[PDB]
């Protein structure tokens, strides 16, 4: 599950840029054409302050960071592993509401002792 | 009245459990996970804090068990 998240963050935790070339039902575009477009909009040489200038038949589109709750997956994984090892949930650096106070807490400290 | 049971006991000779059912219990114990940990926590609550022995009026005895006085609690 850790390996899954580690890979998934690189793909889905960050956006990506999708440059689209040509027109709907328009002229054909080929690899040697895209090679020039790629050279212009290259992330390797792009700076944050940049501006782009085009005709109407070039588009820049966004693959968003397609959000998922990897934090809650981490918490479930850690909940499983800690309690499987007999350790308290807190030993995995995972918090919970209420369960840090009073007899709800002190019982788990008793179990550990 | 009487010195031995006269009311019956609802089980003899079977149709009530087997080594197979007992080996399922062994598997639940040894296969780990949260399931095993809860029953182990249950055992630790009931028995994990230790025990103490007393004997009622023990010191009325100071018996020479091996040439020197002892109590039953010591024994």
């Amino acid at each position: 599950n850790e390996a899954a998240i580690n890979q998934a963050i690189e793909l889905h935790g960050f956006p990506q840029r999708h440059v689209k070339v040509g027109k709907e039902d328009g002229a054909p575009v080929r690899d040697n054409d895209l090679r020039r477009v790629r050279t212009i909009f290259d992330p390797r040489t792009t700076d944050a302050n940049t501006a782009y200038f085009t005709g109407q038949d070039v588009d820049v589109e966004t693959l968003e960071a397609h959000n998922f709750d990897y934090s809650a997956i981490h918490e479930m994984d850690m909940r499983n592993l800690t309690t499987a090892l007999g350790l308290p949930l807190e030993a995995g650096n995972v918090g919970a509401d209420g369960l840090g106070s009073g007899k709800p807490a002190e019982l788990r400290f008793a179990l550990l002792k | 009245a009487s010195s031995t049971p006269q009311t019956n006991v609802d089980s003899m000779g079977g149709g009530d459990l087997t080594f197979e059912d007992l080996r399922d219990i062994k598997d639940v114990r040894d296969s780990g996970g949260q399931v095993a940990q809860l029953m182990d926590y249950k055992a630790l609550l009931n028995f994990g804090e230790g025990c103490e022995i007393h004997v009622e009026g023990d010191d009325e005895t100071k018996q020479l068990v091996d040439g020197e006085p002892m109590t039953l609690s010591e024994w």
